[PDB]
């Protein structure tokens, strides 16, 4: 059922694991925007 | 009667059980009062056994999981062909091979990772790979990327019905007991419908299309502009053109007139000079003779009409000299145990495994597979060390046999009691064996390190020296090397190159195979591989045979199978389990196995691979220094660890710089692992109450309550890292030697 | 009631209650013991007899072209071995009026529609009278049996009524005329592999000089 | 308002017991159980509801300009390509105004989700105010200026089973105009001739 699948999604491993994708993703576009950065320069 | 019996409908299918962790177990199903619970839910996950005591239930588990291992496994290659068809220069190394480096792995730019994209040739850029692919793909006849594409769609396809036929077979037909205990039809079948029916298979696509185009490839054309392989098929002239012998058909075959098809039916031996590899022909015989002898041998048990060996009947009947019958009551053990089963399953499988690895690098099947140095190491050291933990899973579920499934009321068998009733005697004479080689094989390198640092050469063991001749090897390498001609007179040529009868391969300027001689330092050597299979045997014969009782705990079996000591007291009872004998087995066995590559390594590089001139001049890698060197172990830490390192240790700012780094983070793995080796869990579980405290101190103590692991967990956690990071480290060592210096 | 090969299992289940019951089950797979799945006498015998009535059409409509056309009813162009009008690429083609492949899915479309209608009525019988077919709905109820649905559509000439046994004789003659027709057509598939002529071709060869026989034709040409 | 006797998706299938043909457009095609909570089935009611009248709009103005440059009346270039063309302004400037512009209304709506009839109410005049009594289905001078949505309980549901299944058919005609562009590379008209002219092989298995 939809309430079944949604407990299911809410599992640690599984949260966790769309969790680590998520931000990976985000980090590695950034890196992608803005590469080789030793310091903040804008202020 | 031999009948398919199965129940219909036997487990719904909903989503209610995947809300519900801990499901299976009826202690877990409460849910969480610690973080150990959680460890439990997943160290229990697959032990079915203790699950239930149905037997019926526990096939069906078993054959619906084995379904969903073949679906993963179908994945897998579907991979590795889809890779190797988008992402590979594999047509361009079909013009060069000698030339240029197989590579089917490319990276994204992104934080400087593509330096490890590197220049492997033929316009392409990437990272080079070692499972040999290339060449067996190259000896399938394989010659477009869109044959590659096609391959892997079938797979993709494959995967799914494996996955939907083990749903349908749990969830909706289900198999009856009878059905599983049927061992005269399923030998029957799985001998001569799965072996020898896909020799035969395997045999005519070889016949049919790998001859065919490997004659086009090997005589120098474009493989754009060679036959599509259905052409050989639908036009006999083309096939015939290369083979006359296909002008008659399959005439010969029924009027018995077999010797019409010796131009592609042969018994050569020895290697292709163009290729350095085995002459398909042989091949092909081979399978054909193979698939008709798994044919006949498929015929010998008994299923539904009254013709066939019954298998109870044959192990009742030898009975024994010795005022009984032995082989009675072992059909009822070996009907009623899974783990029996596995246990035996298992050693087979793993002994196969390191038969594999010894014969495929004397005898290379594949073409260009003897010259590509990096290739050969890599294969012999992976089936060596799969067959490794094959042979130790052996004894791990055969203790588990003896502890939850041996039963003298119920199902008694003569030789079982015969050997549990001598068991010190056996233990006693392993032990004496294992000191006496000890001391005579490994006494020998210390009396040759002393005699060396005290300048006395003219007293060491060697072949300057005082000698130790392996004559027996010396004697069955000459017959072998001078069998063509009297004992086989219808070969042409010996097995291998090895054995003898001076001669040498060369393709593209590099020495494929040669004959090995052997010396002291092979001789001191193989009888150090003695001590070490005969220590690891000690081991895991102690632990399967005393799993029940033993002097010192006359109850054991009543503690199980994995437990972690049974107190203090006795003078100390730690480590009696056989889950811990077991534990002890896999240093050894990893001992064992670290000299065995390590000697095949160092012997190959130094008297078979290397270069060759117009002249004919052979200069071997490390120039033949391991008969002199290998006779102490200075020698070995010197001249094999020390100086065959360079190339891993300098690889940084280059496209092998990735196996550096994953050498270094192999010996962080293998020193972590001490950590959890040498110490015990009170003091961990004492330590955390300190930290408890303080996050009680903020409110946020975890209603989960945490503990440390337990001892056995402890010990798991040891034993993984330790085989996890020496593993690791010498793949790196290995890997970078070979790719730089081959 | 000639038994065939009978068996001392296969007895007891068969006991001459279907039409074309003549025992013969060497390997025991109509046993009532364990079933699920495919596996299943009704399902077994419904299989049976529709592959054999699509092997009678099959078989017929792959011999008319090639006599009809020798007999000098058809232009020559039109008459041609059946392997060779466009099913096996390979062995020949024709050129039809729209595509060897949308002509696959024009047809895929209408068989589907009357397969996916026909399953329905296998599980739930008589459920195809229901719903708003065009007018249609009140004609395809069905009889009971799905191998034998019957009513006006499927029987507009009253052939199998005011009798009983004689519905058994029909039976049984469907069944052997169903049972000659897939050997036929397994015979007609491998001798165009082992010959590369027409079947009806092969006739003659055989008909005029019994000399060509199999053993000359052993030898797998093309 | 249940009504078991009615036509379905796939004659001789049970329909699932969260429907019983109450909803306009109802024949009992649910395969994957999205709509089984009842709480859900609101929400996918709007969303189908919203989805479709954008297609339809969609479709009503990518068709007919079309079929006009074909005719020759109106000069408008290809749909697939005046994303990126250039306009008085930027064109990032003309999505922030579309953006307040549209939020606007689209917070207006999901008020009337959540609280239904809490933003029935002009809030500058509090004088006018809309006339609609069901989620979804709003009614006043803006929106229903002619009159068509008070009507008995047998009009209004074949009316709105009329507007779901002109807009099914637009949600599956955008679609397939979008993929007809990226794939035979011409407009959407000039396909319909060239099915027109060679039935048999203009198709998708020619390319
Ligand atoms: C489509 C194939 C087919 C099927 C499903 C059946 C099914 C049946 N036959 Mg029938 N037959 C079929 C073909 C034929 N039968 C016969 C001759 C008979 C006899 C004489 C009898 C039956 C009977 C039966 C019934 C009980 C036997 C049994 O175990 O059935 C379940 C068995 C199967 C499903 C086996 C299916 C095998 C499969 C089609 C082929 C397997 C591989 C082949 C060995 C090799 C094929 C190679 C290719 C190139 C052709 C059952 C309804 C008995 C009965 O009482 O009937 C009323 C009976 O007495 N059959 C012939 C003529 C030679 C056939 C020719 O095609
Ligand atoms: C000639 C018939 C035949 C064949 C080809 C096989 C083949 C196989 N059996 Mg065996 N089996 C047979 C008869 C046969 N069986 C019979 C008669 C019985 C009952 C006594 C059993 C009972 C049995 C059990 C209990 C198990 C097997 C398993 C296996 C697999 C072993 C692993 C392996 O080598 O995979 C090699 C992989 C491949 C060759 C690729 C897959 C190719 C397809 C899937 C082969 C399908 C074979 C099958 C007979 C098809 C029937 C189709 C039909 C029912 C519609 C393998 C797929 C084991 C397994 O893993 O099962 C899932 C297992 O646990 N078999
Ligand atoms: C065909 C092979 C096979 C099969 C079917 C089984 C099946 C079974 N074994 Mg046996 N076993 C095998 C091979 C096999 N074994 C081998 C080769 C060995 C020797 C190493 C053993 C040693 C062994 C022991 C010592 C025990 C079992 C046990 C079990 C049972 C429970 C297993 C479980 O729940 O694991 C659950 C799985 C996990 C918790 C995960 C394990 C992950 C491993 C340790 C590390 C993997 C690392 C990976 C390679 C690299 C990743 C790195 C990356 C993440 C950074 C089950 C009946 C247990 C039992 O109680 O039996 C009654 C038990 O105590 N087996
Ligand atoms: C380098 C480390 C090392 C060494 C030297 C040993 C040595 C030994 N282990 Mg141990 N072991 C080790 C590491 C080591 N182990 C580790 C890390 C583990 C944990 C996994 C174990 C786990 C383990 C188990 C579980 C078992 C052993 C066994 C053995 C014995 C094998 C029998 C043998 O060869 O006797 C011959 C003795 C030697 C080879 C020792 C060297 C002798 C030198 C070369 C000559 C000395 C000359 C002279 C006497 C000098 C006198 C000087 C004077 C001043 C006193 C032996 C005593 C097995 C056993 O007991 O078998 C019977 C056994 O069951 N070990
Ligand atoms: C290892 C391979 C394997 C084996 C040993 C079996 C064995 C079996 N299958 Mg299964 N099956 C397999 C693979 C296998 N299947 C695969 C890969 C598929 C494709 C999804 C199926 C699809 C399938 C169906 C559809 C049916 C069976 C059925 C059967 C049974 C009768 C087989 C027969 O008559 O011969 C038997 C228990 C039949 C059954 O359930 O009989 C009760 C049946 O109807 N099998
Ligand atoms: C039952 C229908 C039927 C009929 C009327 C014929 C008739 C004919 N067949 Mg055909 N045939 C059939 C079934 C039939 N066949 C079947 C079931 C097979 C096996 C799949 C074959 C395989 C076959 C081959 C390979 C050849 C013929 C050929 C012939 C011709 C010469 C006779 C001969 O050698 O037969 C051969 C028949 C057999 C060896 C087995 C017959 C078995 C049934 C039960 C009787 C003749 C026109 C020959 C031809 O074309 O000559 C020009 C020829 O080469 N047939
Ligand atoms: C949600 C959408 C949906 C889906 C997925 C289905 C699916 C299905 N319906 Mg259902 N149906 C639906 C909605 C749906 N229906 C609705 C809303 C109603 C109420 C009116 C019905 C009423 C209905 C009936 C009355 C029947 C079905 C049937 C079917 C089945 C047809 C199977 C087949 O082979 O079709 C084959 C068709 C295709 C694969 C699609 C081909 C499309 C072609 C290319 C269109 C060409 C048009 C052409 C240009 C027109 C002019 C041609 C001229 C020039 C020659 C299938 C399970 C039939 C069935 O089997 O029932 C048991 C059936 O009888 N449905
Ligand atoms: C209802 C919408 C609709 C209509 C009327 C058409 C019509 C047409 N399409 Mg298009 N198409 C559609 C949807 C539609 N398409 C969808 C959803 C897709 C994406 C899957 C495509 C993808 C597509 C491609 C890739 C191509 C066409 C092409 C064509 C033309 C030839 C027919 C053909 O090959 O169809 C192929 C059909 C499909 C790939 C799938 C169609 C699926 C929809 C749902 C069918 C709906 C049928 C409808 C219910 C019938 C009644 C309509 C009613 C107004 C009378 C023709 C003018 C070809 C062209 O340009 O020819 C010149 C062409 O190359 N279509
Ligand atoms: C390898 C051969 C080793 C010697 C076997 C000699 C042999 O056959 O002995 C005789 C006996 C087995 O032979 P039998 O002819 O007595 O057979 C008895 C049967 O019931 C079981 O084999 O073995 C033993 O008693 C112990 C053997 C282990 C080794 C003991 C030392
Ligand atoms: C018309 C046309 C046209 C165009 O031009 C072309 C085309 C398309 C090609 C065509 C078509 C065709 C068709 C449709 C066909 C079909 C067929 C079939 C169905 C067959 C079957 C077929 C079938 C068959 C053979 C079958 C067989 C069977 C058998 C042997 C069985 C046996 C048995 C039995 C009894 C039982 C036991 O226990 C076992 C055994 C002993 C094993
Ligand atoms: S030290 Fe640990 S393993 Fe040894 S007896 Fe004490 S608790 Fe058991």
């Amino acid at each position: 059922s939809m309430r079944d699948i949604k407990t299911y999604l809410s599992v640690a491993p599984v949260l966790s694991t769309l969790w680590f994708g998520a931000l990976a993703g985000l980090l590695i576009e950034i890196n992608r925007l803005f590469p080789d950065a030793l310091s903040f320069p804008f202020f | 009667e031999v009948k398919i019996v199965v129940d219909r409908d036997p487990v719904k299918t909903s989503f209610e059980e995947w809300a519900r962790p801990g499901h299976f177990s009826r202690t877990l199903a409460k849910g969480p009062d610690t973080t150990t619970w959680i460890w439990n839910l997943h160290a229990d996950a697959h032990d079915f056994d203790s699950h239930t005591g149905d037997l019926e239930e526990i096939s069906r588990k078993v054959f619906s999981a084995h379904f969903g291992q073949l679906s993963i496994i179908f994945l897998w290659l579907s991979g590795m062909y889809f890779h190797g068809a988008r992402f590979s220069n594999y047509e361009a190394w079909l013009s060069d091979p000698t030339h240029i480096g197989p590579s089917a792995q490319v990276v994204w730019p992104i934080v400087g990772q593509e330096i490890l994209n590197g220049d492997v040739g033929g316009g392409f850029r990437g990272i080079q790979i070692t499972s040999g692919f290339f060449q067996l793909w190259r000896a399938s006849g394989i010659t477009s990327e869109l044959q590659l594409y096609c391959t892997a769609i079938g797979a993709l396809i494959f995967a799914a019905l494996m996955l939907f036929a083990g749903w349908f077979h749990y969830h909706k037909a289900a198999p009856k007991l009878a059905w599983f205990q049927d061992v005269e039809s399923m030998l029957n079948h799985h001998l001569a419908g799965l072996l020898g029916l896909g020799s035969l298979s395997w045999a005519g696509h070889q016949i049919h299309v790998s001859l065919p185009i490997n004659q086009f490839l090997d005589a120098g054309v474009d493989p754009k502009e060679i036959p599509l392989p259905h052409e050989f098929i639908l036009n006999r002239d083309l096939l015939a053109q290369l083979y006359p012998s296909f002008a008659e058909g399959a005439t010969p075959f029924f009027t018995l007139n077999w010797s019409k098809y010796a131009e592609f039916l042969t018994f050569r031996g020895g290697l292709d000079p163009v290729t350095g590899g085995l002459w398909l022909t042989d091949i092909a015989h081979h399978h054909l003779a193979i698939a008709i002898l798994f044919l006949i041998a498929g015929h010998m048990y008994r299923t539904n009409w009254g013709i066939g060996h019954g298998l109870k009947d044959i192990l009742e009947a030898h009975k024994g000299p010795f005022t009984g019958q032995g082989h009675k009551g072992l059909y009822e053990i070996l009907t009623t145990s899974w783990h029996a089963q596995l246990s035996l399953n298992l050693a087979m499988l793993g002994s196969t495994t390191i038969v594999v690895a010894h014969h495929m690098y004397s005898m290379p099947p594949y073409p260009y597979l003897a010259t590509d140095y990096g290739t050969q190491l890599s294969l012999f050291t992976h089936h060596m060390w799969i067959g490794g933990f094959l042979i130790v899973g052996a004894a791990a579920h055969a203790a588990i046999f003896m502890v939850r499934d041996y039963d003298p009321t119920t199902r008694y068998n003569d030789l079982l009691d015969r050997v549990l009733r001598h068991r010190d005697a056996i233990i006693s004479h392993l032990n004496w064996v294992c000191i006496f080689l000890g001391f005579h094989s490994f006494g020998l390198y210390i009396h040759n390190d002393t005699m060396s640092a005290l300048g006395r050469p003219q007293d060491m063991f060697s072949d300057t020296a005082i000698q130790l001749q392996p004559i027996f090897a010396q004697w069955v390498q000459n017959i072998h090397a001078t069998a063509p001609g009297v004992t086989a007179p219808g070969a042409t040529t010996s097995t291998s190159l090895t054995w003898g009868g001076g001669e040498l391969v060369a393709v593209g300027g590099k020495v494929a195979l040669l004959p090995i001689p052997l010396g002291t330092a092979d001789f001191l050597v193989h009888h150090i591989h003695a001590f070490t299979i005969h220590v690891t045997v000690l081991i895991l014969l102690k632990g399967v045979l005393f799993a029940r009782s033993s002097r010192l705990i006359p109850d054991k079996a009543n503690l199980g199978f994995r437990f972690p000591c049974d107190g203090p007291g006795r003078g100390g009872t730690c480590q009696v389990s056989a889950w811990d004998h077991v534990f002890l087995g896999l240093f050894w066995m990893y001992n064992a196995i670290s000299v065995v590559i390590f000697h095949f390594s160092w012997k190959m590089q130094s008297d078979v691979w290397g270069t060759i001139s117009d002249q004919g001049m052979v200069t071997h890698i490390t120039g033949g220094n391991f008969a002199q060197s290998s006779i102490t172990i200075n020698g070995w830490l010197r001249d094999f660890l020390w100086a065959q390192a360079s190339q891993v240790i300098q690889s940084y700012g280059s496209s092998l710089s990735a196996y550096g780094l994953f050498f270094l983070g192999a010996h962080f793995v293998w020193a972590f692992s001490l950590m959890f080796l040498f110490s015990g869990r009170g003091y961990w579980q004492e330590l955390i109450e300190s930290i408890v405290w303080a996050h009680n101190k903020l409110k946020v103590a975890p209603a989960t309550q945490p503990r440390a692991l337990s001892i056995i967990q402890g010990r798991a956690v040891g034993v993984t890292h330790y085989l996890l990071g020496g593993i690791a480290t010498t793949w790196a060592f290995f890997l970078a030697r070979i790719i730089a210096v081959g | 009631r000639q038994l065939w090969f009978a068996s001392k299992q296969s007895l007891t289940y068969l006991d001459g209650t279907l039409p074309g019951d003549f025992g013969f089950d060497p390997l025991g797979l109509s046993d009532p013991e364990g079933t699920g799945g495919f596996i299943e006498p009704r399902w077994l015998a419904y299989g049976e007899i529709f592959n054999g009535r699509t092997a009678m059409m099959g078989v017929v409509g792959m011999i008319a072209p090639e006599a009809l056309g020798k007999v000098g009813l058809v232009p020559p162009e039109t008459a041609i071995p059946w392997f060779q009008a466009g099913a096996i690429p390979p062995a020949g083609t024709y050129q039809y009026w729209a595509d060897p492949y949308t002509l696959f899915v024009f047809e895929m479309a209408l068989i589907g529609f009357a397969e996916h209608r026909r399953l329905q009525d296998w599980y739930n019988p008589g459920s195809m009278g229901k719903q708003y077919f065009l007018g249609l709905e009140k004609y395809l109820g069905g009889s009971g049996d799905p191998a034998y649905p019957g009513g006006p559509i499927f029987n507009p000439l009253g052939f199998g009524t005011k009798s009983e046994k004689e519905m058994k004789e029909l039976k049984l003659k469907e069944i052997k005329n169903g049972r000659l027709a897939m050997l036929a057509f397994l015979g007609m598939s491998l001798q165009a592999i082992f010959t590369g002529v027409g079947p009806f071709q092969n006739l003659l060869d055989h008909l005029s000089d019994p000399v060509n026989n199999n053993i000359l034709t052993s030898l797998k040409f093309h | 308002a249940s009504a078991p006797d009615r036509p379905i998706w796939f004659p001789g299938s049970t329909p699932p017991p969260w429907l019983d043909g109450s909803l306009p457009g109802d024949f009992g095609f649910d395969p994957w159980g999205l709509g089984s909570d009842p709480e859900s089935l609101k929400w996918n009611v709007q969303a189908e509801l919203v989805h479709c009248r954008w297609a339809m709009l969609g479709a009503a103005g990518i068709f007919i300009p079309e079929l006009l440059t074909k005719i020759g009346i109106l000069n408008t270039p290809s749909w697939y390509t005046a994303g990126e063309q250039e306009y008085f302004t930027d064109t990032t400037t003309l999505f922030v105004v579309e953006l307040i512009l549209i939020g606007w209304a689209e917070g207006r709506r999901w008020a009337d989700i959540i609280k239904p009839g809490s933003v029935n109410t002009d809030p500058i005049f509090p004088n006018n105010k809309l006339t609609g009594t069901d989620v979804g289905y709003p009614g006043g001078l803006w929106f229903d200026p002619l009159g068509y949505g008070n009507a008995s309980p047998e009009k209004l549901k074949e009316l709105r089973t009329k507007e779901i299944k002109n807009g099914r058919l637009a949600m599956l005609a955008v679609m397939g105009a979008w993929f007809q562009a990226e794939y035979t590379g011409t407009g959407p008209i000039d396909n319909l001739f060239a099915h027109l002219a060679d039935p048999g092989h203009a198709t998708i298995f020619r390319a």
